[PDB]
């Protein structure tokens, strides 16, 4: 995992920078260990060690534990250490289900790492200070609105509580508190009336205390694998269809389990009373198109059952599992065109087949069809099974039977993404290190003109500025800019694969 | 006799990029949380050190910061700032 | 200016100079060694200050000159920024004028150190003066002049070290300013 | 199989120039009767009905424009469509033979008559790593690195 | 003037660390690729 290391070390550095990289990659390498020896092995000041430490555990990136003989080991999740990638998303996601207040307070949740509802609200509050001008003010009962309404939706999680001391192991305290979940209060918003005015940056006790709160990740998943599969479904058969798959999907994801490969049970009825009144839809039209999407070859859904007469249930991991075949088949066709792409597929559904058939069942000519054969070969693209003519498995004694293995090319698709996104940011932090001097030399300039500007000094500076070098090289700054531009999109597409690629990934790991 | 190029000559080409309002506000929101990260107590960099001479002027742009200190019931008591 | 910094080497003794006490010995080689260069991080050395330490000495096998290990502090030329100092001038040119303080050389006054009225010369190097209501442009700087004085406000290391497998500026530099009133030719003031 | 080879065999090349100019005149002309069928939304039964791009009524076409003079009854004409149907250009529609024309001849409509995608080109193709052929060869210590590497160079240079 | 540098460079073995080396790494040592099967010119110069 030297890719993945890599990726947490550079995200790191852009993140937290220096010290905290260096902690963070000597855990991740060296996994659960205690202060004393990850100080030594480090070499570096204790006092440092803490620091990073405390600001990893805030952001919820390190865990700490108890353990044997009274030791308290630290551990890293480098799950984890991939996810301020998907903040974008994330604050893209709640903007659209919700106004720029639940935004700013999905911002301030996870920049914060964690935060008390006295404190999101208020620093939300004073924030927005910016958004509002000509005498609007800001009053925290639509704060408070929004983010009940973001917990109920399973938006935003409880952290975990500590525990109580003069009820547990009364006297001298543990060397560590060993805070304990509780699941029950999980979307149990905390009560409050406080209301503040928000200060407009003129520069001139909580009733939550120790209730915390995150960013709920899995319902962010949750929603983004929704959305794929609606999209799946609108370049697939309709409109009309993909609305029908977006509204069964809100039903299941009240009740259904993430993990599950089928949905909950869910009739038609049931569908057509909570479908939206907005669309010129009768019952007996909903049933047709859930009895024609039953019928659909690529097995999207199936009936399961007869209740109600309308009776149907998705199959999300066989969804997925046509998701990550897309991608792949996407990837294969601009590495190597159409008639890869052909011959490929046509190897996916023949399960076994040697260069004589898929010669005869593609007119693939002679000479090329071979040669092609043994190029994504060496891309492990594919797999070869090699029965045996004999016991010696003998070259001369033996077929050459091919053989496809999709697990398998999920992952180092994978890393091919990783080393994709790493060797970007190398760039991107190669073209700011080059450029920092032409960078911090305009910078100087511009902040020499834009001072004094409000205390009323004279007009004889901007062309009399103006005339340094800097000028004609503004439009290589700007070349510069949308060049990091265009890597920055890359990177967030790159990320939109990376969703469908861990998604299958994890639903076909069984956890056990 | 001679090896190739360094970089060969290829057929296929990259996909083109996209391009929308949307791409572009993400491309905002990026630019924004990349330069957000830097300023609090969590952006820790290296602390101040190795002063060259006794100049009188440092009475002045001294940065004076608050020593941050999280819920410590939610931490172990092996770790204080002071 | 100056300053003193504390120093630690090994250095070893050929053994026809065991006749002297040992500290005068190793002092002596240690000035030759150390003395009239400069270093990549801390100046340039001018002469050891004092001698503070000695360990045991040591004969190596192979070998029949005495070893010994000395802790010694040593005096170096190292000015900080923003320093006053005065020094002869050594020769003028289009990138500022050259500054000597007898024992080092490498100290430049460029053009935007210098007076804004006076920007160019008359095509002779001698770089030229103007000012206001006296001195109609006539006063010039001479290549040797007076020790002016000038306040330091950049200095900077090159490294020279060799490149490539084995088989000509100085590498310690300054800047110096001269725009403020008080400092130049003290016939100014 | 020899001389043989399907009669598309011509010139001993597997005639790749007609075999594929064949096979998108295939695609195109059935795309354009599922078209009707898309444009008609008929009633939708009858509009996949229709989608059934009858390839009895394929074959009939593809005799004539004199495309496939050389052998077409079937065997040649259903393999080439065959050789369409390996690929993403189509998925399962034959119902078997009874059901459509010979079941549409191994289902030359089947989905055809719809290979609409339901994705874009992977963000990865759209970066230069991803389609830089030196993508794991750019060891960046070492000679080739994003720093310089031309692809990458190129592909930001534009 | 000159930038001094140290005029010694004596030293004493202390441990031999044993390990393989990683194909970058290799390629990095190694001055030039070998790239001809044949050994010597074609002319009477016998020269490689
Ligand atoms: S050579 Fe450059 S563009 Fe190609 S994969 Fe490596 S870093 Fe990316």
């Amino acid at each position: 995992t030297q890719a993945e290391i890599k990726l947490c070390s550079l995200l790191l550095q852009e993140h937290f920078g220096e010290i905290v990289e260096k902690i963070g990659v000597h855990l991740i390498r060296t996994g659960s260990q205690p202060l004393r020896v990850i100080a030594h092995d480090t070499g570096t000041s204790l006092d440092q060690v803490k620091k990073a430490l405390c600001v990893l555990v805030q952001h919820n990136l390190v865990s700490y534990q108890v353990h044997k003989r009274g030791v308290v080991e630290y551990e890293a999740q480098c799950s984890r250490v991939l996810r301020m990638l998907r903040y974008p998303r994330y604050i893209y996601t709640t903007k659209t289900l919700y106004s720029d207040t639940g935004e700013l307070i999905v911002e301030e949740l996870l920049l914060n790492g964690k935060l008390t509802m006295s404190a999101v609200v208020k620093k939300v509050a004073d924030r927005l200070t910016e958004t509002m001008e000509d005498g609007k003010t800001m009053d925290y009962a639509e704060v408070s609105n929004t983010f009940v309404r973001l917990a109920d939706t399973h938006f935003v999680q409880r952290c975990p509580s500590v525990p109580t001391t003069e009820n547990s192991d009364p006297g001298p305290p543990p060397p560590a508190p060993t805070l304990v979940i509780n699941e029950k209060d999980m979307y149990l918003v905390p009560k409050l009336s406080l209301i503040g005015k928000g200060k407009r940056r003129r520069s001139s006790p909580i009733p939550d205390d120790g209730i915390y709160w995150q960013a709920n990740l899995d319902r962010f998943h949750q929603h983004f694998r929704d959305q794929a599969i609606v999209s799946a479904v609108a370049n697939r058969m309709d409109q009309t269809s993909s609305e029908i798959v977006r509204t069964m999907l809100r039903m299941s994801e009240i009740t259904t389990s993430s993990s599950a490969p089928f949905t909950q049970p869910l009739s038609s009825n049931e569908i057509f009373r909570s479908l939206p009144v907005g669309y010129n839809i009768s019952k007996q039209v909903l049933d047709q198109y859930l009895t024609l999407l039953a019928d659909d070859p690529l097995e999207f859904v199936g009936k399961s059952g007869d209740s109600g007469g309308g009776m149907y249930v998705i199959n999300l991991h066989k969804a997925l599992a046509s998701l990550a075949t897309a991608t792949l088949e996407s990837v294969v066709q601009e590495r190597f065109g159409s008639r890869c792409a052909r011959i490929f597929r046509l190897v996916l559904q023949k399960k076994h087949i040697e260069q004589k058939q898929v010669e005869d069942f593609a007119m693939i000519p002679a000479k090329e069809a071979k040669d092609m054969l043994y190029k994504m070969l060496s891309e492990n693209f594919m797999s070869l099974q090699e029965i045996p003519k004999t016991p010696d498995h003998a070259p001369s004694r033996t077929f050459y039977l091919y053989t496809v293995n999709i697990l398998s090319a999920a992952r180092m698709l994978l890393h091919r993404c990783y080393k994709s996104i790493a060797n970007l940011i190398e760039r991107r932090q190669f073209e700011t290190k080059e450029n920092k001097r032409l960078l911090e030399k305009s910078q100087r300039v511009e902040a020499i003109i834009a001072s004094m500007q409000a205390t009323g000094a004279e007009e004889a500076q901007l062309q009399e500025i103006e005339e340094m070098i800097t000028a004609p090289e503004r439009q290589q700054l700007e070349t510069l800019k949308r060049n990091v531009n265009k890597l920055d999109a890359s990177e967030i597409q790159v990320d939109e694969t990376i969703f469908l690629l861990e998604s299958y990934i994890e639903c076909t790991m069984k956890r056990q | 006799l001679k090896p190739p190029p360094l970089f060969p000559d290829t057929d296929y080409k990259p996909v083109p990029l996209k391009t929308g309002e949307g791409e572009e506000y993400m491309l905002a929101l990026k630019q924004e949380l990349r330069e957000t990260m830097k300023r609090m107590p969590y952006f820790i960099e290296t602390p101040e050190e190795r002063q060259d001479i006794e100049r009188y002027s440092k009475r002045y742009m001294k940065v004076y910061k608050e020593e941050w200190i999280p819920d410590w019931r939610r931490l172990p008591r092996e770790m204080m700032p002071r | 200016m100056f300053v003193l910094v504390e120093m630690v080497d090994t250095v070893r003794i050929p053994p026809w100079q065991f006749e002297r006490k040992l500290n005068d010995s190793i002092a002596e080689e240690l000035n030759k060694k150390l003395a009239n260069k400069v270093v990549y991080n801390v100046g340039l050395c001018i002469c050891l200050f004092d001698i503070t330490k000695l360990e045991d000495a040591y004969v190596f096998p192979g070998d029949g000159a005495s070893h010994t290990k000395v802790h010694f502090r040593c005096v170096v030329f190292h000015p900080f920024l923003d320093e006053i100092l005065i020094g002869k001038i050594k020769g003028c040119s289009p990138e500022g004028v050259h500054v000597s303080l007898g024992f080092f050389d490498d100290i430049l006054i460029p053009p935007e150190s210098l007076q804004q009225p006076a920007k160019f010369d008359e095509a002779e190097q001698v770089w030229v003066w103007e000012y206001e209501t006296e001195e109609g442009a006539h006063d010039l700087y001479m290549d040797t002049g007076e020790e002016i004085r000038f306040r330091v406000v950049d200095e900077s290391f090159v490294d020279t070290s060799p490149t490539g497998p084995s088989s000509k500026e100085a590498p310690y530099t300054l800047v110096g300013s001269i725009s403020e009133p008080g400092l130049g030719l003290l016939s100014w003031w | 199989r020899s001389v043989t080879g399907g009669a598309w065999y011509s010139d001993q090349d597997f005639e790749s120039e007609f075999v594929e100019v064949l096979n998108q005149q295939c695609f195109k002309f059935l795309q354009s009767k599922a078209e009707t069928a898309r444009e008609s939304k008929q009633n939708p039964m009858i509009q996949r009905n229709s989608s059934f791009a009858s390839s009895h009524e394929v074959w009939k076409y593809i005799c004539e424009l004199g495309i496939s003079k050389v052998e077409l009854s079937m065997e040649d004409i259903e393999t080439i469509l065959n050789t369409l149907i390996y690929d993403g250009k189509v998925e399962m529609t034959i119902i078997a033979a009874k059901e459509g024309t010979v079941g549409s001849v191994d289902g030359h409509m089947k989905l055809y008559r719809a290979v609409n995608p339901i994705i874009p080109p992977t963000g990865l193709v759209r970066a230069p790593c991803g389609l830089c052929p030196v993508f794991d060869d750019c060891h960046e210590g070492g000679e080739i690195s994003p720093s310089n590497c031309i692809y990458m160079t190129e592909w930001l240079e534009f | 003037k000159e930038q001094f540098r140290e005029t010694d460079v004596a030293k004493k073995i202390s441990h031999i660390c044993f390990g393989m080396k990683s194909p970058e790494e290799m390629r990095q040592q190694a001055h030039i690729q070998v790239v001809s099967k044949n050994l010597y010119s074609q002319d009477n110069q016998h020269a490689p």
